[PDB]
């Protein structure tokens, strides 16, 4: 069984340091690239860092560049994020995300449960989810729109758009990868269709499970950016 | 230019290249021996001495050398269709029973087992895939042949035999009649042992013969030979 | 009696030969004589796949026409992204004596087998991110020469024990055994509808088998040596065989006869792999002279030569969309031709 | 011993001898019709330009 | 004068076609692309440099008697010539060390020898030759402060001083030839079967590749070791003949090294 468990969170004074660990069980850890993705307590997802399989390429967000350090230890199947000089902006629930990259792979497919860190007291692609709340009724078909600042259609035919769903109290879950491909274990009803910059996610025959916050992520360029998230409530 | 996932796929491909190259470097440091013989020729005894359906692969490390032995005795199919799979082996270990000079084949009467082993050795030694692949020849059951040779002369097998009924002259005669089937005497060499029961004296011979084959391949690689 | 049955068998063979000669009014060359030749076909090496460290023995294309699996005797089965020359997967095999490989039409599985007498089914799309052995099919008593998927759950293997077998993968048992060949069955080819398959063996005869009924419908003779390769025509009403006597032959299912012989005086080496183009106008054949020959399949003229390998061209395949030809050789390099 | 082998061989020949065979000219015309009706969709016969060829570079 | 220019241009042409045939043979055939052949490629590159640039300038030098080109270019010519020739001999030395380890350690040495250590020993040979010759030849005039070499005649200045010419001669010819001789004698001993045709053939190859080196490098070196005392003793002509025999070594190096491999002769047969 695939599991990522995060540990090391807690209350940290500002300017301090803290090291987060992600223990991985049930999959071949050394062949997956790993991401750290935080989430502010009342705000949408934000990407933090990425280390490739074999630790070749390491990327950081501009906010945490220099202060944070992501590393992996493959024999112990563990991923570390060493955080120095923590500001109050780094108060978040942190997620350890696996992502493998080959032809036809599904990146960002499994997300860990997350650990809570509480700190007391220009050319990036802007992804825009215009509506923030759509009240829905079960048995209906709803559309979720996401607009990109720069066209996400690459010259090789792939549109690097990723639709995630975060149910209340749970980690985000991948639904659509690369604009139209339905992720493994996702029901038939979910369907993504996009035209370079404007993308829609259609959920026909909506169920009670479907309610939650939907995020669109680009993967065309680093840093990876998420939308603000569109929330589906009941009634 | 490439996208992010294209660059990460290229990085995956390069890690796969490194693992393949490391596995090739590990596999090139191992000695592959093709085990061949007739029916009930003492191949099993040789395998047991080395250790102490389809391909039976044996692994044994001797003097910090890793030997892989491929027994193909269970392949009842035509040999010429899969023999080219073993073109790059280091040596061929051929097993011959010395006490088969009087026995007849159970499959077909009037055909000597020793003659059938000689025909098989002629087919393997002068095959077009083993033009320069050396042959380590084992002559099993020398004590049985010693006991039988006194009671039964060798002239029932080889009618051109003129020497005495002693063990050494008859054994050297059989060794010469197996060694002279080598057409390509210049390019390949035949090493002959008599399968001594003493421990580490047969696998010692295999180690010596494979060391000679390795020295000759290195000479051909350096251009000296 | 034995002799009476042998006489009856000889009489039936004479009946079959007379019925074949009765409906043989004209040759294929007597009707295609008026159509235009295809001209000189020049294909240039577009992609060279430099990943194998030993002789490549088989290769198969994916249905999507981008991914290709390739099996070599270094113990490695490698899945390749042919557009970018990337390596999608490298699978270490338990037995390195692999002689065939297949790619499932869904793309979820690959298979391989060889001198170990076992067809191994590997799952590609797992939650653990690696490729594991999903199944190992045993029951053949000779080396396994060719395997081809029907769907995810059914595979057809042809071994060196003069038999073919249709396997259900998830139970692991032979659903059907196809017997009748008297030599080592060296290749098979599935029809486009996947209901009939032909197999060529080492008794210089090809046989057509019904998958559902498990019986041999037609036997085709005409070769003078071992049939090393076979491939259906794209409409499924004909097939072409490559053999050790330096000839390819085009046989027809409905006319029960050889239609065409593809041979040249300057060719003496044996064929190891045949395939058709998408329309069936070109017949590509790999030889032991280190070169591939492209034949006008309707006129038996050597339209072109694909000469790019330094050893025997062991395997050959044409994509579903017909955009490229992949050749694999004993010098460890696959090449994409276009 | 081999009486059942002979009976199965003559049974296989009786099953193979009673299929209906069309003329060779008709099968030749069918192969020509397939090779001409699909000639436009064969990229190896008729080389496509470098725009629509994915192995271009 | 007419005949000697033809004989030297013919040999220079044979040298350049031979060494480019060697390089091309390691560039066109995959079987010839082996770690051992990299040393042969380096050797053939140094030999090609000699056969294009050195023998042409030196046959102009003995057909006219003086050096037309000048004094600024003469020092650079002597530096280039002496460093590619010493790199040639160093390549032969590392070929002998490589063959000695491949024979006397048959199991372990191929494993631990790799393309990075092959390039390391090629670069080590070239940089050892460059350090041994180029600073001494070029900068001798600046550290003594004058030039005793006439403008008309192109030779190196330090061959009057016994110490520098004896240290260079030892570190360039005599020590590498006794090392090569010792290693090749051990190779010819260590090739006999321990488990005589193989030993006979490899001993004939050893004798050929050692006799070629000695007969083409010994004359000039002993005239160097006599010219540091009796400059008057040795005439200009015998000097030129020894210099030319050292050039001849680069022409005969493909035949004694590359062509002993049968695959090289099959690739050379193929145009
Ligand atoms: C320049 N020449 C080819 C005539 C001889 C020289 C030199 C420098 O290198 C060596 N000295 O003796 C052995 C190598």
């Amino acid at each position: 069984d695939v599991q990522l468990v995060e540990s090391g969170g807690g209350l940290v004074q500002p300017g301090g340091s803290r090291k987060l660990s992600c223990s991985a069980s049930g999959f071949a850890f050394s062949s997956f690239g790993m991401h750290w993705v935080r989430q502010a307590p009342e705000k949408g997802l934000e990407w933090v860092a990425y280390i490739s399989s074999g630790s070749g390429t390491i990327y950081y967000a501009d906010t945490v560049k220099g202060r944070f350090t992501i590393s992996r230890d493959d024999p112990k199947n563990t991923l570390f994020l060493q955080m120095t000089s923590l500001r109050s902006e780094d108060t978040a629930m942190y997620y350890c995300v696996r992502s493998i990259y080959y032809y036809g792979s599904s990146p960002f497919d499994f997300w860990g449960q997350g650990t809570t860190l509480t700190v007391s007291s220009g050319s990036d692609i802007v992804m825009t989810q215009a509506t923030s709340s759509v009240p829905v009724t079960p048995g209906e078909s709803v559309s979720i729109s996401c607009r990109s600042s720069k066209s996400l259609l690459h010259s090789n035919g792939n549109t690097y758009l990723y639709w995630f769903l975060q149910r209340p109290g749970q980690s985000p879950q991948l639904l659509i990868y690369r604009m139209s491909n339905l992720a493994s274990g996702v029901p038939d009803r979910f369907s993504g269709s996009g035209s370079g910059t404007a993308f829609t996610l259609t959920i026909s025959r909506l169920e009670a499970e479907d309610v939650g916050v939907y995020y669109c992520m680009q993967h065309l360029e680093y840093p990876l950016t998420f939308g603000a998230g569109t929330k589906l409530e009941l009634k | 230019t490439l996208s992010a996932e294209d660059k990460a796929a290229v990085e995956r491909s390069k890690m796969i290249d490194r693992n393949l190259r490391e596995d090739g470097e590990k596999a090139a440091r191992e000695v592959k021996l093709l085990l061949l013989g007739a029916g009930e020729s003492g191949k099993n005894t040789i395998v047991k001495q080395m250790k102490i359906t389809g391909i039976v692969e044996t692994h044994f490390t001797f003097k910090d050398l890793h030997f892989k032995m491929f027994d193909v005795g269970a392949q009842r199919s035509e040999r010429k269709k899969w023999i080219h799979c073993f073109e790059g082996v280091t040596a061929i270990i051929f097993c011959v029973a010395l006490s088969d000079y009087d026995l007849v084949l159970a499959e077909d009467e009037e055909m000597n087992r020793m003659h059938a082993s000689m025909k098989l050795f002629d087919s393997i030694c002068n095959n077009k895939w083993f033009t320069d692949t050396s042959i380590i020849l084992f002559l099993n059951k020398k004590d049985l042949f010693e006991e039988k040779i006194k009671k039964s002369p060798l002239t029932i097998c080889y009618p051109e035999y003129a020497g005495s009924n002693t063990y050494e002259e008859a054994a050297a005669y059989i060794q010469c009649q197996f060694e002279d089937l080598n057409k390509r005497k210049d390019t390949k060499e035949i090493y002959t042992h008599f399968t001594c029961s003493t421990d580490t004296k047969n696998v010692q011979f295999v180690f010596d013969a494979v060391t000679d084959v390795i020295i000759k391949n290195n000479l051909k690689d350096c251009g000296l030979f | 009696e034995l002799d009476q049955l042998r006489q009856e068998a000889e009489q039936l063979k004479n009946q079959i030969r007379d019925a074949r000669k009765a409906c043989a009014d004209a040759t294929l060359s007597q009707i295609t004589n008026n159509i235009d030749p295809v001209g000189r076909i020049q294909m240039r090496t577009r992609r060279t796949l430099r990943g194998h460290l030993a002789k490549i023995y088989a290769m198969h294309w994916g249905t999507d026409s981008r991914l290709l699996v390739s099996a070599s005797q270094d113990g490695k089965l490698i899945i390749w992204d042919s557009y970018t020359t990337n390596k999608v997967h490298a699978i270490p095999l338990r037995s390195s004596w692999v002689m065939t490989c297949a790619y499932a039409p869904s793309g979820n599985y690959v298979a391989c087998g060889g001198l170990d007498n076992i067809c191994s089914i590997y799952n590609l799309k797992t939650r653990e991110g690696n490729v594991r052995v999903s199944r190992e099919l045993a029951g053949h008593t000779g080396y396994l020469s060719c395997c081809r998927f029907l769907d995810d759950n059914q595979i057809v293997t042809s071994s060196g024990d003069t038999t073919c077998a249709l396997w259900d993968i998830e139970t692991g048992q032979q659903t059907t055994t196809f017997t009748g060949h008297t030599g080592d069955v060296m290749s098979l080819s599935l029809a486009p509808d996947t209901r009939l398959f032909v197999s060529g063996a080492c008794d210089a005869s090809a046989k057509l088998w019904d998958v559902r009924e498990g019986m041999c419908r037609q036997t085709f003779t005409g070769h003078e040596s071992d049939i090393n390769a076979i491939c259906f025509f794209p409409n499924g009403n004909a097939f072409a065989t490559g053999s050790d006597d330096a000839t390819c032959r085009l046989f027809d299912l409905r006319a029960d006869q050889e239609l065409m012989t593809y041979s040249h005086d300057n060719i003496i080496c044996g064929i190891t792999s045949v395939s058709f183009s998408k329309s069936g106008r070109l017949l590509l054949a790999g030889y032991d002279d280190f070169n591939c020959n492209v034949w006008d399949a309707l006129k038996a003229d050597r339209a072109g030569v694909l000469a790019g390998h330094d050893n025997r061209v062991s395997c050959l395949g044409v994509t579903d969309d017909g955009m490229a030809v992949a050749t694999g050789s004993w010098d460890s390099f696959l090449k994409i031709w276009n | 011993a081999s009486i059942a082998q002979a009976r199965k061989l003559v049974e296989q020949l009786k099953m193979e001898a009673n299929i209906d065979r069309i003329k060779v000219s008709k099968a030749a015309a069918d192969l020509m019709a397939y090779c001409e009706a699909h000639a436009k969709e064969d990229p190896l016969l008729t080389p496509v330009p470098a725009s629509e060829n994915p192995f271009r570079e | 004068m007419v005949f000697i220019a033809t004989v030297t241009g013919s040999l220079s042409l044979v040298t350049v076609v031979g060494n480019i045939l060697v390089m091309l043979s390691i560039k066109v055939n995959r079987q010839l692309q082996t770690v051992n052949n990299y040393f042969l490629f380096s050797l053939a590159c140094a030999d090609l440099i000699i056969g294009a640039f050195s023998m042409n300038l030196y046959t102009v030098y003995i057909i006219k008697g003086y050096w037309p080109l000048g004094a600024v270019v003469c020092d650079l010519w002597l530096a280039l010539d002496y460093v590619v020739s010493n790199a040639s001999v160093m390549n032969l030395l590392i070929i002998s060390f490589d063959r000695y380890f491949c024979v006397t350690k048959p199991l372990t040495y191929p494993a631990r020898r790799t393309t990075k250590m092959a390039g390391l020993m090629i670069a080590a040979a070239w940089v050892l030759s460059f350090v041994l010759w180029a600073p001494a030849i070029l900068f001798w005039q600046f550290v003594v402060g004058k030039r005793t070499v006439p403008d008309n005649q192109c030779f190196i200045q330090f061959l009057s001083n016994p110490a520098v010419t004896f240290g260079t001669a030892i570190a360039a010819f005599y020590l590498p030839v006794v090392i090569m001789t010792v290693l090749y004698i051990h190779i010819s001993l260590a090739s006999r079967s321990r488990v005589a045709a193989r030993e006979r053939k490899v001993t004939r190859t050893i004798f050929a590749i050692l006799l070629a080196f000695i007969l083409t490098w010994t004359p000039y070196n002993v005239m160097v070791l006599v010219n540091t005392f009796c400059q008057s003793c040795i005439p200009d002509t015998v000097w030129s003949i020894g210099y030319w025999l050292c050039y001849v070594n680069s022409t005969i190096n493909p035949a004694c090294y590359a062509l002993c491999n049968a695959t090289f002769k099959k690739t050379f047969r193929h145009l």
